[PDB]
């Protein structure tokens, strides 16, 4: 008779992925405070997205706002673009929606 | 294996992202906004690189103290450096 | 029972004796046929032509696999066109067997 | 009792040896045909196929 | 009747859907129900198989509809090979959604045997390989690629792709199975050690499993080394391909393909030998090959392996191991059954008897040890007397009556074997010399028998065996 908090369902995905990268046995008490770290990151992440959108004069959040954030984070540099990072870390089905490629009569999707 | 300590995951779960979860969490915190249809995926990418950073820093602290099991004081120390670095 | 067994065993041993010599002569004939062909080692033409084989095969292999992936990525129905259809079937086949 | 045991083993050996003889006859016929076929069956010609 | 209703439904699908006709949806339901009833009752003929699959993957009928045709698809007759080729081409278009794509691969794996010809399927290995990229279809494509894989399909660049997928997803069980199959075909490229056999591909009950029962009714109505291909140090560092290979001349028969006697009959003259020659011991088809070879390197390899193994496994000799007990008996039984065929004894066994006979107590492995004695090659009696019979006689006179009967049995069998081998030679040491040895053996056993009768006080149980010898 299981009952699961929907909020904990989302965090459980990244918590398991954490144990894959660690490559060390990890104590149970370390698990839940990583969950504590994640929600703090999400809260502060959303706050930053407000200002960058607000500065541009549009309330809607567009991808180039996310590019601007990651450049300040140091993830995106002159050599490593946004397209390069998607290729390395995301599956094929997610790649089609994000990165545009021309095919079948020079048709490009998404339009860029 | 004891309940208290969890062994490293040999096989990663399917790389499918929880798109529904990201939309609601972004919705409740800032209801007034609307996010573009593909913006959820990029947020998922941003979260991966954060967790990847957190795992590397925690491992170094555990090895520095000559500990074979990652402990809570190791990861909290990792959190302080990464969280400030993660904000830009 | 013993009277039957003796005859069976005798016939089996005769068969073994005959088969051994027959197979030995076949093996030695086949081995003789192989060795002399290898030792031709003509220098005026053979090494000249063989190196051409080493290069034309490699180029044809690359074109085969490049053409295969372009068809997949173009997202077209190749089976509908008979002219393109028979090209697709030939791509996987090795050029060495040719 | 010993004689009964001997007879049982003799019958089993008989059937097994019969099977072996059948297989070996087949192999002998195959070898004969193959040797006959091979018996029934240079730089200039070699350079041609290349 | 029913056929006419089935025909109208088939043509109805080919016509295409109508947006404004809600009634035809009910007409669709009864038409689609009729196909289901025909499929469950008897299935569908080959001609209409090619029809609906093109329609099902076409995607004008929607995911909700197209899903349930695949479930009810039943091969009453053999599936045409050209039908599958058209179906794969429609997947390249990509109109069908994820649910349709998953169902197609599950169906084809289940229905793999029913395709009449698999030659043109193997020519589409490249297209199935590309689907490994998408995570949704990965477990099912791995199962399909497991069956189609042959030696030509494994290529070095495809080897790199599989390793790259393993870094991203980790230790996926369905990838470990596929990688092992790749290592077997090309051991010079990959090295995998796998822990131990669990079922890698989940044997979940497929949707058509119950229907297959109806279709099946219609159709119905280690001490010894393991077998492995010849060691891959063959060729190894080679400057260039041989001229014979360049001209595609002959070759050898791979060991994995040899699985039936008719296959052995065709290719007896050219065969691939195992990496370790002790594996021939329990393989019946290779025993027929070594029955008539008499080649020297193979004899030496077998000699060294068997002599070392016997020395290490024996019970009263070389560190006196008693733990093996039953294992040694089973090994000896296998050896005896192997040399009853081939109608001769191994050279290793003779050396083992000559070395270990002095230390034997006469009871440990009586049956097998005494059955090894019968297969001693013909030789002059004076030479082998000090080696064998001096120990056998000393063990004979001081033992129980059952040991005496056992040795009389073994000597009778030895005499029969010697006579059998001598008779064929005269059809082909001189003959006068040869008869002297057998006469000396007969006189020796007569001396044994007379003294044994004196020691045992005229027991009739022994006299039966003594007369059994002279019957032969």
């Amino acid at each position: 008779r299981p009952r699961q908090d929907p909020h904990k369902a989302g965090l459980s995905h990244y918590v398991k992925l954490f144990s894959f990268y660690a490559k060390m046995p990890m104590e149970r008490k370390a698990l839940e405070m990583v969950e504590k770290c994640l929600d703090k990151y999400f809260q502060h992440l959303c706050d930053d997205l407000e200002v960058f959108a607000a500065h541009a004069g549009r309330k809607t959040v567009k991808p180039e706002d996310l590019e601007l954030l990651m450049r300040r984070q140091g993830l995106v540099t002159d050599q490593v673009s946004l397209h390069v990072l998607v290729e390395r870390h995301l599956p094929l089905e997610y790649r089609q929606l994000l990165i545009p490629c021309a095919y079948s009569g020079n048709s490009v999707f998404p339009a860029q | 294996m004891a309940l208290s300590t969890i062994v490293s995951q040999r096989k990663q779960i399917k790389r499918k992202a929880p798109r529904g979860f990201l939309k609601r969490v972004f919705k409740r915190k800032k209801p007034q906004l609307r996010l573009e249809k593909s913006g959820d995926l990029l947020v998922h990418l941003n979260c991966l690189l954060f967790v990847h950073r957190l795992a590397e820093e925690s491992r170094t602290n555990a090895c520095a103290s000559k500990c074979r099991v990652i402990n809570k004081e190791h990861v909290l120390a990792a959190a302080k450096v990464i969280l400030k670095k993660s904000r830009g | 029972l013993e009277e039957k067994l003796l005859d069976i065993r005798k016939k089996r041993l005769q068969l073994k004796q005959a088969s051994e010599s027959k197979l030995l002569e076949i093996q030695t004939e086949k081995n003789k046929q192989k060795i002399d062909l290898d030792s031709m080692e003509n220098s005026e033409r053979i090494k000249i032509i063989r190196q051409n084989l080493q290069m034309e095969i490699k180029i044809t292999t690359v074109i085969q696999h490049v053409f295969q992936n372009l068809i997949l990525g173009s997202k077209v129905n190749w089976a509908e066109d008979p002219a393109l259809k028979e090209i697709v079937l030939q791509l996987e086949k090795n050029v060495d067997m040719m | 009792s010993t004689k009964e045991s001997k007879n049982e083993k003799l019958k089993e050996d008989l059937e097994r040896e019969q099977r072996w003889l059948d297989e070996q006859q087949q192999i002998m016929e195959s070898l004969n045909v193959l040797h006959s076929e091979l018996k029934n069956k240079s730089e200039s010609r070699i350079f041609n196929e290349l | 009747a029913e056929e006419d209703a089935l025909q109208m439904a088939v043509g109805y699908f080919e016509k295409g859907p109508i947006k404004a006709s809600q009634n035809k949806d009910k007409t669709l339901e009864k038409h689609l129900k009729t196909v289901e009833n025909v499929a469950w009752k008897n299935g569908l003929a080959s001609e209409e198989i090619d029809i609906l699959l093109n329609i099902a993957l076409s995607g004008k009928f929607g995911n909700a509809v197209n899903t349930r045709i695949l479930k009810c698809m039943i091969p009453a007759t053999v599936i045409s090979e050209d039908s599958v080729v058209k179906a794969v081409s429609w997947l390249c278009v990509g109109k069908c959604s994820g649910s349709t794509k998953v169902l197609f691969y599950r169906w084809l794996v289940a229905m793999f045997d029913f395709i009449d010809r698999k030659e043109q399927i193997n020519l589409l290995y490249g297209f199935f390989f590309a689907s490994l990229q998408d995570d949704a279809l990965c477990p099912y494509v791995c199962h399909l690629l497991y069956l189609l894989t042959k030696k030509e399909n494994v290529k070095p660049f495809r080897v790199r792709k599989l390793l790259d997928l393993q870094a991203k997803m980790g230790m996926q069980p369905h990838l470990q199975a596929l990688l092992s199959l790749y290592k077997f075909f090309a051991p010079a490229l990959i090295s995998v050690s796998l822990p131990v056999k669990k079922i890698y591909f989940k044997n979940s009950e497929n949707l058509w499993k119950t229907a297959l029962l109806a279709v099946k009714q219609r159709n119905r109505g280690s001490v010894i080394p393991v077998l492995n291909s010849s060691s891959y140090t063959k060729e190894c560092g080679k400057k260039e391909m041989s001229l014979s290979d360049c001209l595609n001349r002959s070759g050898s028969f791979p060991l994995e393909q040899l699985q039936s006697f008719p296959q052995l009959l065709q290719n007896i003259h050219c065969l691939e030998l195992p990496s370790q020659m002790g594996s021939v011991l329990n393989n019946s088809l290779l025993l027929h090959y070594i029955n008539c070879v008499r080649d020297e390197p193979v004899l030496l390899r077998f000699y060294y392996w068997l002599s070392q193994t016997l020395q290490e496994e024996c019970i009263w000799y070389k560190v006196n191991n008693y733990e093996h007990g039953k294992e040694f008996t089973n090994f000896l039984d296998t050896i005896i059954r192997a040399e009853c065929f081939l109608q001769e004894g191994f050279y290793s066994c003779e050396a083992f008897l000559y070395k270990s006979l002095p230390l034997w107590d006469g009871l440990c492995c009586r049956s097998q040890f005494l059955q090894l004695v019968s297969w001693i090659p013909f030789s002059s009696f004076s030479e082998v007397k000090p080696l064998l019979f001096d120990h056998l006689a000393q063990l004979f006179f001081t033992s129980t009556i059952y040991f005496k009967c056992s040795v009389l049995q073994s000597l009778k069998e030895l005499l029969q074997n010697w006579l059998l081998w001598l008779s064929m030679d005269i059809h082909m040491t001189t003959l006068g010399g040869s008869m002297n040895s057998v006469s000396k053996l007969i006189h020796y056993v007569g001396w044994l028998s007379t003294t044994a009768m004196r020691l045992e006080s005229n027991n009739t149980f022994l006299l039966h065996f003594i007369l059994d010898f002279y019957e032969k």
